[PDB]
Order: C-alpha cells, then structure tokens, then sequence
C-alpha cells in the first residue's frame, strides 16, 4: 500500500536505525567514569599524567589502556546544583574521588577542607542514583602529608585521634575514616589507593577496578548476581 | 554589595506592586468560557472517529 | 541596609495584602456548577523505537506531525508521528544534551546541555547534510531549556540563574534576564511571544517581557524546585510543576494561584507539564513510571497513561491536539490518543 | 553541489560504454541517483535509479536487464555500464539527485549530462507550443491516465523547466510545494488527473520547455513538454 | 526388518475396556501449554519491548526453539489419543522427527554457547566488551542452527508406528549386524552431541567462573550456586533419562531381555524431556532483574 516515496522513506529509516545500532554498539565499548574532588585535590595532575601516558562546562577525556577505552567526565567547573543533573551519570561505571590528604591543617573561606571532602564523599556514595556505582579514592598528596606530619600534628584536625604520630598509623586512620562513611557496603565497594610521583601504578589500579566492575556488571546482567 | 542587592530588591518589589490586577472570579469565569468554547474542537476531550483520526493501524 | 530591608519587607507585605484582597472566590467554587468530565481513555498508537539512552526533551512541530527528541546518546532524532519514520539523525558533539527545540518553520533546531553552549542545526541546507549553524556561547551553567522566539532570535535558559536572548544572525546576547535566586529549569513561550514565564529552583516563577528585558511579575507558592512550566492556550495563565508532587496554576492578571492539583498517593516530583489545545484538561509526567491527566477546572484525575519503563521525562501535545507524545528515560517515546 | 558526467561520443551498436558521473558538494551517500535521457527533439525518459546505500535499484522496462547501474559512495561516483546500444538509444543522459523523506524536494538538481551517439501511467500535455508575449500570465495543462492522488492524502506530481542549453530545473513538487530558489510567480494545482501549472507573469528567463512527471509508481513517464518562447 | 521392529510389530501392550487406563504419559498437555505460553510471552516481550542485545538475542533464540519444540506436542497428544497409532503417512513422522531433533540440537547448542559466553565474560571481560556484539551473536546462532539442521538429515532419512528404520537407505549384507552398528552409532552420536558435550561445557564454564571469583577475592553469594545447581539438575533430569534409555535400547538390540523395559520406559522419558522447554526459560529469563521486571510490569498492565 505504501507508495514509492513511502517505501523509500521506510528504507531510509531502516538505514538510520542500523547506523544508530552500530553507533550504540561501538559506544558500549568504552567505559565511563566520573571524576570528582576539590580543585586543589590534584585532579589536574591526574588528568595530565593520564593524558601523557596515552571553556566553561564539563571536560571529557579519552584514553586507552590495555585495549580498553575510558571516558573521564570532569564536572568540577559545573558550579551549580548537582542534585538536579547528577542523575544523568547514573549509568557511570565508576567515580574517581580525589581528596587532599595533606590539606588537613589549612583553612578554607565546614571551615576545614577534610570535613567538606568527607561530606561530599558521603553524599556521593549514599546518593540514590549511585547505590551500585563503585567509587575509587585517590590520595594525590601523600608526599606533602609525609613532609607536614613531621612538623604539624594530626590532632589539630582530629582531636579524638590519639594514636602514634607516625605516618603509617595516621594514613591508616585517615583511610579508615573514609572507608567507614560507606553505608552501602552490601551493594557497592570502595577501592582505595595512594598516589605518588609514579603514574603507571594509578593507571593499573584504575584498570583493575574497572575490570572488577565490568565483571560484576556482567554477572548481575546475565542473571547470576 | 548588600546595599546594591537590597536597592534592586526594593525597586523590583515596588515595580511589581504597581501592576494592575483583577478579581479571581472574573479570571476563572474567562478561563471557563474559553475552555467551554474550545471544547467543541478538542480531539482529546472529544475523540474523533477513525474517518478523520490519522493515528490508526499501519 | 536596615532601612532597605524594612522597605523590602513592607513592599512584600503590601503585595501579599493586595493578592489576598483579590481572592474573592476560588476556582473550585465556580467550577462546581458544571458537570465533571468522563473517564478519558487514551490508547497508545505508535511506539517509537531506536533510542539507546535516556530521553530528556522533545518538541513537536507546527505541522503537528514531526517531533524532535533528544537523548543522552548524543543523537537528535526527528520522528514522523504518522509513519514513525526517522526524518533526520543529528549527531551531537556533546552527548550530554538535556534540552531541544523545534523552530516554528522547522528550518532550524536548537539543543543544549552540560556543555554550556547552545547549538543550532539547519535542516534545509542545500548541501543535504544537517550541520551546526551557530554556537551560542556565554552561559556559565548548563542549558536547562530553550524555545524559538522567532526564526531570527531565540531565548535560552542556563543553570547560572540568568536567561539570555540570542540573535542568530549576530550570535551575541542582546537581552539578559536576571533576578532568579535558583537555577532556571524550564521555559514556556506565550502565543504572542511577547511575554514568557520561567521557573527556577527557588520555588518561584517569573514572567518576563522580551523587548523590555525586565521581570514583569513574580509568582510563589511552591515548596520545592520548579521542574516544569507551561503556558495556558489562552496566554493569560500558566501551570508549574515542582518536586513537591503537585501542580500549581497561576494567572498573569490575578497574581496568585487559582487551584492546586495533588493526591495522597502521589509522593514523587513532577518532570513535565503541558496543556491541551482547549485547556480543559492538563497532563503531568510523574516519576512513578506513568503520567496523569487532571481536570483544569475541578482538579479531578481524568486518567492515567501507563506503560513507560522508567521515569517520565517529557511530554507534549500537538498543536492540533490530536495526540500527545511522552518520552521517558527508558529510551522509548509513546504517542497516545 | 556539482555533477560532471564523462563518457560517450560515437559508439558502434555492438560496443559498450561506461558513463561516470562525479558527485561533489553534497552528501552523495544519503542522496539516491536517477538517470533521465533526452533524445533529440524528444521528451525526457527515466532510465534507472539507485537508492541510498545501494539497497534498492530499479530499471525501466526499455532498459531493464541491458544496462547496469552501479554506485560508489566511498568514492562518490555514479557508474552506468551500457553493454548493447540500439539505433534509438542515442540521447543525452542526465544524472539527478533524489532524497526521500517527509518534506523532501527530490529531483531538485539536474546534472549537465553527456552526449552519446550510436552509429505505465501515461502523461499527456494538451498544448505543445503556446506563443505568448512577456508579462501576460500563462497556463500549461496536463492529464494523467491514472489518478496520482494516493490514499495518504497527497498527489505525486513534478514539474521541470529546461531552458535552451541548460538542464531541467525543478519548479514544483507534489503539485503544491514550490521548489527552493524558484520565483513565486509559478504555481501548481490539480485534481485527480487534471493538473495545471500557472505563471503569473512570463519573463525572458521562462523561455523553455516545461515537462511533467508522475511519481505514484516507480516506472516514470514524461510528457511531450510544453514549449514557451517570446 | 531388524529384530526390534519385528518384536514391536507383535507388541502386547495397550488393550480394551470401559474404564480408562496412558493418562500418565498423556498428562504432558499441561506442560506443553505452559511452555507454549511462556515462550510466546517472553519472545514477544524481548522482541517488541526491550532493546536488542546479546543476552536478549540468546533469550529470543532459546524461546523460539522452545516454542517450536512445544508446538508439535499436540500432535503427539492426538497420536496417543488414537491408541499409539499414526493416522498420517511419512509426511507426518518425517517432520516430527526432524523438528524434534532440530529443537534438541538447537537447545543444546544455545546452552553451550551461553555457558561459553558467560565464561568469556568472567575470564575475558575486556576482550568480550571489545568484541562481543549483537551481530556476532546472531551469526553464531545461525551457525549453530545450521549445524543442528545438518545433524537432522540422518534421522529424517531413517524415519518411517512412526519410528526408526535404518535399513531404509542402502541396507548392508548382514541386516542384523548393520542395523545394530547404525543404531549404536546414531545413539552415541546424539548422546555426545546433545547431552555429554553440552553438560560438560556448562560444568566447565561454571567451575571456571567459580575459580575466577575465588581467586579474585569476590564472594560467591548463594544466588549463583543455587542457579547453577538448579540449571544443572533441570538439564539432567530432562535429558539424561532419554539418552540412557536410548543406549539401553541400542544394547537390547542384542539383549532381548531389556526390550520390554524400553517399551515401558521410552514413552515416559521422551515426554519428560519436553519439560525442559518449561524449565530453561524461567532460569534464563526470570533470573535477570531487568527481564523479570519487564515481564511482571507488562503482565500487570495487560
Ligand atoms: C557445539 C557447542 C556450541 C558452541 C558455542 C560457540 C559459541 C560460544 C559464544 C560465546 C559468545 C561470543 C560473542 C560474539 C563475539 C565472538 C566472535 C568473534 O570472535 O569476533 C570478534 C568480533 O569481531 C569483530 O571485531 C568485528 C567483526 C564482525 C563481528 C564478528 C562476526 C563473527 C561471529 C562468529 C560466527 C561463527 C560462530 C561459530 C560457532 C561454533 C573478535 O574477533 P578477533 O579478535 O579475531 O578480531 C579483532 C582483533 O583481532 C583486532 O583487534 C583487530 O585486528 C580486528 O581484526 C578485530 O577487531
Ligand atoms: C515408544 O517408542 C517411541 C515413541 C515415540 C517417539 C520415539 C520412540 C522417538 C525416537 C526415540 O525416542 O529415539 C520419538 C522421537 N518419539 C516421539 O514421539 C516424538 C515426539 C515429539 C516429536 Cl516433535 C517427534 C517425535
């Protein structure tokens, strides 16, 4: 019943559908991760090193590591109400959270930066859309923390803290402080790692975390998990 | 800066306070009259037969 | 500073007293004198398929047959309601698109999102391929909504709490609307295109003028961020929908709400709102995987449009009111009649 | 947008020729291509057609099986292999674009064509030659054997204007839509099978032949063409 | 005529009386109807309600195979109603055996391919995500269906009671020895192709997944082991007995003492296998949250 032009339009629509399916299959081929953290948390250095290894709005970085493509989305410049557009990243694979480990005695115009970072981490973890989205914590100021702890005590930031002033105990306590903020340990897990001058180790850790997640996602999709 | 903000706020409030207004009853009556007039040409309210409805079985 | 704050409080009290003095009668008492509308049954006619991402915006054309829809996959699709065939497929450079608009003449289309830049694509190009015509940049926030005022000029809404009117031929904003304390979420143009209402996260809406570029009026009453806003077919009233799980109809001449739409079983926010051709019925998309129809005169639920697999994101009634399209995050757009 | 054809010349009947049209200045992949010949002192005639992506190819009964139309989207080139040549195949072959979608204006651009010499719904125009002075309105009537009005609610009709030494130009498509770039002086109307192309005021640029085309069925038949000259 | 056919020709089984006997085997109508309904529903849903992916493609192919298998059950019900006598000619038993063996091989190959895909996704996630696509899944499904159809030519030839007749095409000099050899060969082939190899592949894939969760450190919730055990037990209780009785008959060709048991056991087990068409969909459809929610919602809306 369809006339010549109607059949031609149907054929063109089928071709467009095939092209869209191919584009979707190709894009499902790249992992998606969301970068979060303070401007001084070292996000810029992480992005620069990950780009070397391989204006207002949001930044999108692309890089391949071990025949696996990644799409890092940086929304730090989007200084607006996050709860109205964060839901767009529901399908994100992982959330790379950067925090300033050495910036524990500084003041910000909570008054302290560590409390604000902990509050942001808790809000992003307990978010209704990130119930299963995994988070990966990176400490980009471990050397500064080691250099400062020798002079400035950690008690200034954590009065209740009473352990030894050594770096190992302080680092373990800081790690446990962020690890305890997870109120959804049954559905999601956190992959913590300490960053240093080296950069390939962080890329390998990110690859392993993305590899673990893809595994759990595939397991939950096929009906096993 | 607070001074300029307060000045702009009071100016906007004074401006919005000078506009004319009407009784809510009159606006409601006008809306009801418009709805009753345009109902006769409302496909949603009055479903049209298949002879005119373009959405049918392909 | 103290004197200015006291004057502001006095002006607010005067405005409140004036708005209360005009509340001679409520819309319910006047509409109780007419019989209610019967059960409205709308059966899905076409099931548009082809999207692989969450839908966030859609807009019909003047012809009442073509409708352009945006998805997070970065592909704008212009569907044909009668045949469900794709007319064009515009690949977006930034897949984080949240709003889309279809010009009246259908020669150009606008889109935007987290990129903080509004892209315009021409569909009647002689080259034969849809290419970006103009990139309107300058917004410090994500584009929430946009609508074509005319083939030459357009208005855009960004999350920076300020809207802007951009000229296509020039590309520079001529008018800047400021005054919102929260991020603007949606827009709605009046039939005459002279005035337009905009809602923001500050739980209040503002009616502005195009040529003057100043806030003509303000409306309050919401308890949460206003997500959607639509103009009444007559142009003298407008409906708003916020996260407080209820709609509110305001009149530009009464300067206060006429009637509220809410139900106990509804506890989630509202995403989209749109009137019919005659305005006798209102439609509102909710987060409970469905949409609801309400009586604009009695607030009685006229029907429920169910079938969506995810949060309803957008809905729009044709210019002729034949059918109504609804798109949700499930990547499917359904037409109901 | 430019189409340049190559191949032709004098060719014996038993010989073969590969006509090549180089497409540039548009999305060749999305636009299908039609071939339309024009013999000396004769009307147009559809030869073959290729759809987008080479998914659908059609030929006319007069050339079905003898000629082979192919396409190269990566190279953006249209090819026509002519194996056998008859004494009546001599004609200027023109390549025409055609895109199919709601609101599309197919057959809008006509190539220059190439000269090659060899050593169904009926459409009829009432008048052939209508001498008229510039300024006065003109009317060209046409009749189709079969009702072109389709159940969808539109009439598949096309009007083309060919000037001396120039390829045909699309005037009106679907009987009611004026082609882009054409003056508003031209208008088209019709009913069922009787169609009319009106010109408010004729000008020197209007001197030429007006051809009609039906697009209800893919086998396309062109009329004798009404010639207008001051 | 081989000894088995000569003995079946004088079978002394079914009899006559006012009361009803046979119903134990005829009861399969409920299972057939349930399988048909479930397969049709899941196919229609995953085809016109959900996006096209790899897992969805495998589910669609499995549902289509189960539906094609269950659609021929009413014919066997009617055959039993007549009193274990075929009313039609070769055009009936030929198609019945062809479709039966085709569905069996298709289900086996689909299960094996799903297990291999799960093993690859658990062991090779990057390579899978980079290479596992819908087109490749459809191509593999078509290849498996082609292999299944190819494996049906012998039985399509050798069928002719609608039962087996191997001496039909080019009978050898020694009828008894040739018939025994052909029967044993066909039985071993179908056993290796439908029960042994698929079950072994499934078990190997599950073991590899378990070992690749234990090594990486991931726990194994009870919802993996339970589903694995359920699928294994279903596949076993469905297919094992059929091939076991087939091998018992092949051996009884020489040992007549076992011929009666087959005559009493073969009609039952062959029917029980069809219950697989009702077990595989659930374990492969309702076990996924997305498909489960889709089906439940759609049913509630309807
Ligand atoms: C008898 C019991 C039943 C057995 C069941 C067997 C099936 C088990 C199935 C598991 C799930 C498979 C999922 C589908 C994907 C597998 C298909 C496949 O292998 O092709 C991968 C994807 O292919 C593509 O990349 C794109 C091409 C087009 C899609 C491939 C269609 C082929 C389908 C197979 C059909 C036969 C099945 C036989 C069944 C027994 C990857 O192939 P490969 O790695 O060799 O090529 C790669 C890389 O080499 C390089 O990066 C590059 O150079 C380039 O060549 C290419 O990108
Ligand atoms: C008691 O003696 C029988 C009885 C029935 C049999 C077979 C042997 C065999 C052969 C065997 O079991 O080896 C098959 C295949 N029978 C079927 O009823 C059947 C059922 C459904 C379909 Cl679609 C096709 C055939």
């Amino acid at each position: 019943t369809l006339s010549a032009e109607d059949k031609a339009a149907v054929e063109r629509s089928k071709m467009i559908d095939r092209n869209l399916r191919e584009d979707g299959e190709k894009a499902a081929r790249e992992v998606k991760l969301l970068l979060l953290g303070a401007g001084e948390s070292g996000k810029n250095t992480i992005v620069k090193q990950m780009k070397i290894i391989h204006t207002t709005g949001i930044v999108e970085t692309h890089f391949t590591f071990k025949d696996l493509h990644f799409k890092m989305f940086d929304v730090g410049a989007q200084r607006s109400e996050r709860k109205k557009w964060i839901h767009c990243f529901e399908g994100v694979t992982a959330i790379i959270f950067c925090v300033a480990l050495s910036d524990y005695d500084l003041v910000l115009a909570e008054m302290n930066r560590m409390h604000a970072s902990m509050k942001l981490f808790d809000s992003i973890c307990n978010n209704k859309w990130f119930t299963d989205t995994s988070i990966i914590l990176f400490l980009n100021k471990k050397d500064l923390f080691e250099e400062k702890i020798k002079k400035s005590p950690l008690t200034i930031c954590y009065p209740e803290y009473a352990g030894s002033n050594t770096y190992e105990e302080a680092a373990a306590y800081i790690q446990c402080q962020f690890e305890d903020l997870n109120k959804r340990k049954d559905t999601k897990e956190i992959y913590t790692h300490f960053t240093c001058s080296t950069d390939t180790k962080n890329v390998q850790f990110v690859f392993d975390a993305v590899t673990d997640v893809i595994i759990k996602n595939n397991l939950k999709d096929c009906g096993l998990f | 800066a607070s001074i300029a903000q307060a000045r702009k706020l009071v100016e906007q409030l004074k401006m919005e306070a000078n506009i004319d207004r009407i009784k809510v009853s009159k606006a409601a009556a006008d809306l009801m009259a418009y709805c009753e007039a345009h109902a006769k040409e409302d496909p949603l309210l009055t479903p049209v037969p298949a002879s005119e409805n373009p959405f049918r079985e392909k | 500073l103290d004197q200015l704050r006291q004057e502001a409080e006095q002006l607010k009290n005067q405005i409140r007293d004036a708005r209360k003095a005009c509340a001679d009668a409520t819309l319910s008492q006047i509409t109780n004198n007419i019989d209610p509308v019967g059960r409205i049954q709308m059966r899905t006619r076409r099931t548009l398929r082809g999207h692989l991402a969450k839908i966030y915006a859609m807009h019909w054309g003047t012809d009442s047959r073509l409708l352009v829809s945006a998805s997070q996959d970065g592909k704008l699709i212009i569907w044909d309601s009668y045949t469900t065939n794709k007319v064009h497929a515009i690949p977006l450079r930034s897949s984080w698109v949240m709003t889309c608009a279809y010009a009246p003449s259908g020669n150009y289309v606008a889109c935007g999102g987290l990129d903080n830049i509004c892209s315009i694509y021409n569909l009647k190009t002689r080259e034969g391929n849809v290419r970006v015509s103009r990139e309107l940049a300058g917004h410090t926030g994500y584009l929430s909504c946009c609508r074509f005022l005319d083939d030459n000029q357009i208005v855009t809404s960004s999350g920076d709490t300020t809207c802007a009117l951009w000229d296509i031929e020039t590309g520079q904003q001529t008018t800047t609307f400021t005054g919102h304390t929260g991020d603007v979420m949606s827009l709605s143009l009046a039939p005459d295109t002279r005035l337009f209402v905009s809602g923001a996260c500050d739980a209040s809406a503002k009616l502005w003028d195009v040529r003057e570029g100043m806030c003509r009026q303000t409306f309050t009453g919401h308890e949460s961020d206003i997500n959607a806003i639509c103009f009444f077919p007559n142009g003298n009233a407008f409906a708003t929908g916020s996260d407080d799980a209820t709609c509110r109809l305001f009149d530009l001449r009464a300067d206060q709400e006429l009637m509220t739409y809410s139900h106990d079983n509804i506890i989630c926010g509202i995403t989209s709102v749109s009137f019919s051709k005659s305005g006798r019925l209102l439609l509102a998309g909710y987060d409970d995987f469905n949409c609801n129809v309400w009586d604009a005169l009695k607030a009685d639920r006229a029907g429920v449009l169910a079938g969506h697999d995810n949060r309803v994101s957008c809905l729009g009634v044709t210019d002729d009111g034949m059918a109504v399209a609804t798109g949700s995050w499930d990547s499917f757009l359904k037409i109901w009649n | 947008v430019q189409l340049v054809e190559s191949g032709g010349g004098l060719v014996q009947p038993g010989g073969s020729r590969k006509l090549s049209c180089s497409a540039s200045g548009f999305a060749f992949s999305s636009f299908g291509m039609h071939w339309v010949r024009q013999a000396p002192e004769k009307g147009l005639e559809w030869v073959a057609y290729i759809s987008s992506g080479s998914g659908t190819i059609y030929y006319a009964d007069t050339v079905k099986g003898r000629f082979t139309i192919s396409r190269d989207d990566p190279k953006n080139t249209l090819f026509l292999q002519m194996t056998s040549l008859r004494s009546e195949d001599t004609a200027m072959y023109y390549c025409v674009r055609s895109i199919y979608y709601y609101g599309s204006s197919p057959f809008d651009f006509w190539g220059q064509g190439t000269t090659l010499t060899v050593s169904d719904i009926v459409m009829t125009q009432a008048t052939s030659s209508v001498p008229v002075t510039p300024g006065e309105s003109v009317s060209i009537s046409c009749r189709s054997s079969k009702s072109l009005l389709h159940s969808n609610g539109n009439t598949y009709l096309y009007w083309f204007l060919q000037r001396p030494g120039q390829s045909p130009q699309l005037l009106i498509y679907r009987m009611s839509n004026l082609a882009s770039g054409v003056p508003d002086r031209f208008s088209g109307s019709g009913s069922g099978t009787a169609f009319t192309l009106t010109i408010s005021r004729l000008e020197a640029e209007d001197v030429g032949v007006y051809y009609c085309m039906q697009h209800l069925e893919y086998p396309l038949t062109f009329g004798a063409g009404t010639k207008l000259e001051l | 005529l081989c000894p088995i056919l000569e003995q079946m020709s004088r079978l002394q089984s079914h009899s006559n009386t006012s009361i009803r006997y046979h119903a134990a085997v005829l009861l399969h109508g409920l299972a057939s109807l349930l399988g048909l309904v479930e397969n049709g529903v899941i196919l229609f849903v995953v085809g016109c309600r959900m996006r096209q992916t790899v897992v969805t493609t495998w589910v669609l192919h499995l549902a289509l195979s189960d539906l094609l298998a269950s659609a021929s059950l009413p014919f066997f019900t009617y055959f039993l109603a007549v009193g274990h006598s075929w009313e039609l000619g070769t055009t009936f038993c030929k198609l019945h055996s062809s479709i039966f063996f085709l569905n069996m091989f298709a289900s086996g190959f689909l299960l094996s391919a799903i297990s291999l895909d799960r093993c690859l996704q658990v062991v090779r996630p990057v390579w899978a995500q980079n290479h596992r696509t819908v087109a490749a899944a459809h191509k593999v499904c078509l290849v498996l269906w082609a292999l299944a159809v190819l494996n049906t030519v012998p039985y399509f030839v050798f069928r002719d009671m609608c039962y087996y007749n191997v001496l039909l095409l080019n009978p050898g000099p020694d009828r008894d020895a040739t018939c025994n050899s052909r029967q044993v060969a066909l039985a071993v082939s179908k056993f290796l192709l439908a029960f042994l190899v698929p079950l072994a592949i499934i078990a190997s894939s599950h073991a590899a997944v378990s070992l690749r969760l234990q090594h990486r450190g991931r726990r194994r919730p009870g919802r993996f082991v339970r589903l694995v055990a359920a699928v294994v037990a279903a596949f076993a209780l469905c297919w094992g007995p059929y091939h076991v009785f087939s091998l018992l008959e092949a051996r009884a060709h020489a040992n007549p003492g076992l011929r009666p048991l087959v005559w009493r056991g073969l009609p039952f087990v062959t029917s029980l296998a069809f219950f697989n068409s009702v077990a595989n969909p659930v374990l492969y459809v309702l076990t996924c949250p997305d498909m489960l929610r889709k089906l439940r919602r759609s049913l509630r809306t309807v």
